[PDB]
């Protein structure tokens, strides 16, 4: 029944127990034994004796090369940062000091301080501590750009493409633009000497930067060059990153046919080369649930975010920015899923968790807090309208008002006034004011959002059409201007039928809006007409919607890497 | 309901 | 210590009810009901479940016989199949027979039919077959007189393997049922005590080499009896 | 049937074949030229493992084979603190 | 079951003898490795001699003190048994330097 | 002594490993001292201070296996019409040497190959064989095997050990590929 | 051939996570009041997450929270015993 | 009792019911059926049922608790007095069995 | 409060 | 856990080391039971009791009684009542002998 424990683990439990008398002699052990000892220091709960050994680069750089057991490390590190020890900040400071001490030293020694810099930067970027992986990459870039040889050119290019990711992920897009300009200059200098390096990762990261900035046309163009730059010798992680950014740009560009294949191949490749419980696979699922949510397949989306949050809780502890974004995405997909049913208790918990995390690891004035403050308030308004107590709904509306105004202020501070994300915030706040009996300014908020979306998204986008339907529903039930509501319903229904087939989820809400409007005016023939149309929509939805798990749908894709990129290039 | 979902 | 009395009473009630011996079915209810009044319902909640399991079993076997009757094709089990369903959370006979058993093909048809019936009649109730609580009759027509004896499922597999061939190697017998040898030593000695199977091997002891052959000289005083 | 183990200090430790099969690398020791029939039984010499840690490894072998898949609460193997570090590298080298 | 090692100044013979295997079976096990018939070599223990017919159980050599994790030792002479090359000592730390 | 991670120059140690492997792969009598020294030295090779140089040891190890298989391939090509028997005996010797190597690269397989991607040392020899011996001669070696099977039924039964010592060769080289555990045996001969 | 079959609910875990009782035994609500009156309908209710509890427990659980107690996922029934 | 809401009142009654039943299960598993703590949980659950307008279940729980305590503590005890007072308050105010 | 204090 | 491991290691020593370990265990278990960590105090008191069972001296019997009376306090606070009766039976066995 009881298998005897191995000699290795018993000696590990003996070295750890005799830890203080042999603390300095552990660092002379093999890196495998070193990681096993420092993991036993975490299993036993000796977090304070581990936060003084992982807090030094003489030890941490000697344990980051445990590539077989790295997820365990991601659990230890995320414990220490949750414990109280600022391991990320102290590791960044130690690396900055080491780089300053090495800058005048020999160039051969300088490169050994870059490979240690790359592994530590990649780890601290994977763990979600971009703000403390930014200093590591800045020191790496400076140390590489002190001299200008070909190897230093390549190292500077790699550090530039890595530093854009840790800058874009921290919502520092303005510095990301300058970082990309520096990368462009460095690659131009490299190409002027006849040496060309693959820039697919750089272009995909720029696509992420612009998609965050909501420059969808430019993001899609850079996606086109990124997919043109894809080769066969690239590492799989770079390919997955490029495909994931390609998918999440093509979805927002409303090209659901190509983005479907892109994201399915991305998920399949992440599952094969990495595993079912890898952080990169978790990110691929988190951006695959985005695609599934934006192609009217809301329900399956919840089955993907929950399959992407559960990977980032097993790997990234409990207080992380990578589990915070998974929480906020699952808090929003469940919010859309249970919009009709009113089952927002789960979607509220997954939104308070993201708020309680980002408010703890990020400052108040951070854009990532704005997105999570949004979703929590959208669940807050949906609970409030279903709430019966007038004081409860009043205070919930006030809390949602505070959350939307804070999110809008943050979005205006970072993005600007005429951006798509700010327009989405305006539309959400207009819906909130409609729920708050402030209709006169609610119509103004909807009009401002519609104008901002039209200035950028045009008349053929679904994002503007959804707020058009929101404003028309405001007009029908609470403004009585039935002509504007009718024309905006017509535009929204036309766009929805053009894009999302014939069984789009909001089409039912639009049809009920038309039915109530036509009942209000008095014409009772078109009431029966659109009642029949609503029944037609219901039967199409019933005979179209099939409950199929997405993970088994992507279980074995018969399409390889070359075929996907070839098909994407052929389509463009 | 009387209004569509989020965006 | 009334708790240890309930545990002791459970083992004998399980043996009394399963083997079919009982002075009267109403007396079991009266004894259970008197303890329920004397020590509370939670004391006899397990015991009451054992009694009601037999009551349901009579009703269930009517339904199972009705189910096999109302079949699209003609299904015949080929034996007088009898089953009692027992709740796993009440009976104390849950001593696990983790030793793997290979039920013979003659009786495989019936057990598969009941699994199909119970899967659709009741949802979510998996069936665990306690093979060492089952007994059945075998038609011993190999000799001159068709002797009738009561043998368990464990004994049935050994006897059925001897129907086609008068002698069966002990190596094949232990691999036909693929279970532990130490249980088989006391399993087959019951047939040795009644001299149902002759000791074909010259070795006095019983081992894997001890191949056995049918006893044609076996005589039974009673036409119908039980092997124990 | 038996195998003899030599420490780096010249000691000799003789233990059964199945007892020494717990270590992964001892199986590699006895897979190639270490067999040499049964002239002096299977023979293994370590040039880096001292005598005390090899004695503890042999005692661990005895503890492992005796307490393999036991139905009783196994006692903990006593790796004393003064030998814990040396035994840890020995256990990892031997893949015990 | 009694676990023990047999050391004659350079060797170590781990065995799993029972309590009934008093002396002669142990010497047979030793014979199974390096011969050395009992007419020349006799086993020892802590500067004492054990009789061939004497049972090991009664002479303070039971199975409780002969666990595999820490087996008791018995000497052998064809005593000056060499030590096990004792490990380097470690600082007590709590000691005042 | 000194189980601690030491520092050692790769030159002499890799030369010693080269000599031992050259004495192993062709199945020669290898002394115990060299065998145990290689076991106790590959450990220090994989944990050499300060940077564990297991990657280098893997690199020159696969380089040596590559050039050895290339030399054996040239030895097969320089022989004509008698490649079947020499190929069978060479394959048996090389498989025994690959098993001896997998046993010999014990610590590097356990604590360097699994950490990385890279492939197992024991199947590295098999992969190098099947990609440099079997792959260029995918039809030369089966040129006479397929016709003798027809000759077996009609007029000339072949030697049992010659025809069976190669029919299992294709299965062994794909013992690591999970996706194709037996497909290559069907693909190239069946 | 008289035979004995121990039927049981095929849940791998033997503990209704809401009431801590064994899955085969009556729920804690059925053992509180309905213990002396009537206790035969206490079945199990599975879910999409395949975490099955006592039907009297999960229905009692859904009166306050609409999530599976083990894993905080949305709760939709899929099978009843 | 104090809150004038209905949905909030029902949710709080259900939460108190879950807490009482989990506590009763823990006490019943670690103590057995025939103890004073299990009977106190029975009495508290009966009081809650009386608040939950389940007067039949309330009197059933109170009867069980009184029987358990009377069998153990005898016919006179402060806890038995509290239990019979609770049952009397149930009878004379809700079930009208004067 | 219609009843005595809780147990 | 550290005290249990060191206790199991120095169980095979003289009476002075065992006395020092048992006293360290008494002060540590008294502190942990005083702080509230009853579940983490049995693991110390069980080790001290294991030390007290090795020898048969008067002080060892009395300190086994002390282990069995402190070990009962760390189980009533932990609500391990099913083991408290066994602990009392062990304590009264020691008191009778
Ligand atoms: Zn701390
Ligand atoms: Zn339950
Ligand atoms: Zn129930
Ligand atoms: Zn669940």
């Amino acid at each position: 029944e009881w298998i005897p424990e191995t000699l290795y683990n018993t000696a590990i439990s003996a070295v750890v127990d005799n830890y203080i008398r042999s603390r300095r002699d552990i660092r002379s052990l093999p890196e495998n034994i070193q990681f096993d000892v420092y993991y036993k220091l975490y299993q036993q709960g000796r977090l304070c004796q581990l936060g003084s050994e992982f807090c030094e680069l003489e030890v941490f750089a000697k344990v980051l090369r445990a590539l077989d057991k790295r997820h365990l490390l991601h659990h230890c590190f995320q414990a220490l940062m949750d414990h109280g020890v600022k391991v990320a900040s102290v590791l960044a400071y130690s690396f900055s000091r080491r780089c300053s001490y090495i800058a005048e030293s020999d160039a051969a020694v300088k490169e050994k301080a870059i490979q240690v810099g790359f592994v530590l930067g990649g780890f601290l970027s994977d763990a979600g501590w971009y703000s403390d992986a930014e200093k590591v990459f800045l020191s790496c870039l400076q140390l590489c750009t002190l001299h200008d040889e070909m190897l230093h050119w390549f190292r500077a290019v790699e550090c530039c493409v890595r530093l854009l990711h840790v800058r874009n992920g921290n919502c520092k897009y303005h510095l990301g633009e300058e970082t990309f300009k520096l990368a462009q200059t460095y690659m131009d200098k490299l190409s002027k000497h006849g040496q060309q390096a693959n820039k697919a990762a750089l272009y995909g990261e720029l696509c992420a930067l612009l998609f965050a900035k909501s420059h969808y046309d430019e993001a899609y163009k850079w996606c086109i060059e990124a997919m043109k730059e894809i080769t066969a010798g690239l590492p799989v992680k770079v390919v997955v990153d490029v495909l994931r950014q390609a998918s999440k740009a093509c979805v927002v560009k409303r090209e659901f046919k190509k983005a479907e294949q892109l994201i399915k191949h991305a998920v399949y490749l992440a599952r094969d080369h990495f595993g079912s419980k890898h952080p990169k696979y978790s990110d691929t699922l988190l951006d695959y649930g985005f695609y599934l949510l934006n192609v009217d397949n809301i329900c399956q989306s919840v089955a993907i975010y929950q399959a992407a949050l559960d990977i980032r809780q097993s790997v990234f502890g409990g207080k992380n920015i990578h589990v915070a974004t998974a929480h906020e995405d699952l808090a929003y997909s469940s919010y859309v899923h249970q919009y009709s049913s009113g089952k927002f208790d789960n979607a509220l918990f997954h939104a308070e968790r993201a708020i309680g995390i980002i408010t703890h690891i990020l400052p108040e004035d951070h854009l990532l807090l704005a997105s999570s403050k949004r979703v929590k308030a959208l669940i807050l308004e949906e609970i409030a309208i279903d709430c019966h107590n007038k004081e409860t709904e009043q205070r919930l509306l006030q809390e949602a008002h505070d959350l939307h105004l804070s999110s809008l202020q943050l979005a205006k501070k970072a993005f600007g006034e005429f951006n798509v994300q700010t327009a989405k915030h305006y539309g959400n706040l207009g819906r909130l004011y409609q729920s708050m009996r402030k209709f006169k300014e609610a119509e103004e908020m909807h009009i401002k959002a519609i104008q901002i979306k039209e200035q950028l998204l045009g008349q053929e986008d679904y994002e503007v059409a959804l707020s058009v339907g929101h404003l028309a529903s405001l007009y029908n039930y609470d403004m009585n201007q039935y002509e504007n509501a009718e024309k905006l319903y017509l535009r929204s229904i036309a766009i929805g039928k053009k894009l999302f087939g014939e069984g789009y989820s909001g089409l039912e809400y639009d049809y009920r809006g038309l039915i109530k409007l036509y009942n209000s005016i008095g014409n009772y023939e078109k009431v029966f007409e659109y009642h029949n149309v609503l029944s037609n929509w219901n039967r199409l939805r019933d005979r179209q919607y099939s409950v199929t798990d997405a993970l088994e749908d992507v279980s074995t894709s018969p399409q390889s890497t070359e075929e996907v990129v070839q098909s994407f290039l052929i389509s463009q | 309901q009387k209004r569509a979902s989020g965006q | 210590d009334k708790d240890v009395f309930q545990k002791f009473y459970a083992r004998m009630l399980a043996k009394r009810l399963i083997h079919g011996l009982s002075m009267s079915m109403d007396s079991e209810e009266a004894m259970i009901n008197k303890l329920k009044q004397a020590c509370g319902y939670e004391f006899t909640s397990k015991l009451h479940r054992m009694y009601t399991d037999m009551s349901v079993s009579a009703d269930l076997n009517n339904k199972f016989n009705n189910f096999i009757k109302n079949q699209d094709t003609v299904i015949d089990l080929g034996i007088s199949f009898q089953i009692y369903v027992l709740q796993a959370g009440a009976w104390p006979l849950t001593q696990a027979p983790s030793s793997t058993f290979a039920i013979p093909q003659e009786l495989e048809k019936s057990v598969q039919m009941f699994e199909l019936f119970y899967s659709q009649h009741f949802s979510g109730r998996k069936l665990t077959w306690l093979h060492y609580l089952c007994t059945g009759e075998v038609k011993m027509n190999y000799l001159g007189k068709p002797y009738v004896a009561m043998v368990t499922t464990y004994q049935m597999a050994v006897l059925l393997a001897f129907n086609n061939s008068e002698t069966v190697s002990y190596k094949e017998l232990q691999d036909s049922t693929q279970m532990n040898e130490k249980e088989l030593t006391k399993t087959i000695k019951s047939l040795l005590d009644v001299k149902m199977i002759n000791h074909d091997s010259e070795k006095e002891d019983i081992d894997a080499e001890s191949s056995f052959s049918l006893n044609m000289n076996f005589s039974s005083k009673r036409t119908k009896f039980k092997i124990t | 049937m038996y195998v003899k183990l030599i420490s780096s200090d010249g000691h000799e430790f003789i233990v059964k074949r199945e007892h020494a099969l717990t270590s992964g690398t001892i199986k590699a020791m006895l897979s190639g030229p270490g067999q040499f029939a049964e002239n002096e039984t299977n023979e293994v010499n370590f040039r880096e493992i001292p005598s005390h840690v090899l004695s503890k490894v042999c005692m661990y072998f005895t503890y492992k084979v005796r307490y393999t898949n036991s139905s009783t609460e196994i006692p903990e193997f006593p790796i004393a603190p003064e030998i814990a570090l040396e035994l840890l590298m020995a256990a990892n080298f031997l893949d015990c | 079951d009694v676990f023990l090692m047999i050391r004659r100044h350079k060797t170590t013979i781990f065995t799993d003898a029972k309590e009934s295997s008093t002396v002669f079976e142990l010497k047979r096990i030793v014979e199974g490795i390096l011969k050395r018939p009992p007419d020349e070599q006799r086993l020892y223990k802590d500067d004492q001699l054990l009789d061939d017919g004497k049972t090991l159980g009664e002479c303070g050599f039971t199975s409780q003190t002969a666990r595999p994790q820490a087996p008791a030792t018995v000497g052998l002479a064809f005593l000056c048994i060499e030590p096990f090359s004792s490990p380097p000592e470690l600082p007590d730390v709590m000691k005042p330097q | 002594t000194s189980l601690k991670p030491r520092v050692v120059d790769f030159d002499e140690t890799w030369n010693k490993l080269l000599t031992t492997i050259k004495a192993v792969v062709m199945l020669e009598y290898v002394e115990r001292a060299t065998w145990n020294d290689r076991f106790s030295d590959i450990y220090a090779l994989c944990v050499a201070y300060p940077e564990p140089l297991g990657e280098r040891l893997y690199t020159e190890t696969k380089i040596f296996l590559e050039n050895h298989v290339r030399h054996l391939h040239k030895r097969v090509l320089e022989s004509e019409e008698q490649v079947l028997v020499m190929y069978h005996r060479y394959w048996e010797e090389y498989s025994k040497g690959a098993d001896y190597m997998d046993c010999l690269y014990r610590y590097l397989n356990t604590q360097f190959i699994k950490k990385n991607p890279l492939m197992e040392i024991g199947e590295l020899a098999l992969d190098m064989w099947r990609k440099l011996m079997v792959e260029p001669l995918q039809a030369i070696l089966i040129r006479m095997l397929l016709r003798e099977i027809k000759n077996d039924r009609g007029g000339e039964d072949p030697n049992q050990k010659v025809i069976h010592g190669v029919i299992n060769s294709f299965v062994h080289v794909e013992q690591y590929k999970k996706k194709f555990p037996l497909k290559f045996y069907q693909e190239i001969f069946e | 051939w008289n035979a004995v079959a121990l039927w049981a609910w095929d849940i791998v875990v033997d503990n209704c996570a809401i009431c801590r009782n064994h899955i085969m035994d009556l729920c804690i609500e059925c053992q509180a009041n309905q213990a002396s009156a009537t206790s035969e309908e206490c079945t199990v209710a599975w879910g999409v997450c395949n975490h099955a509890f006592h039907f009297h427990c999960i229905s009692r659980w859904l009166k306050t929270r609409q999530v599976c107690p083990l894993d905080n996922r949305e709760w939709e029934f899929q099978k009843y015993g």
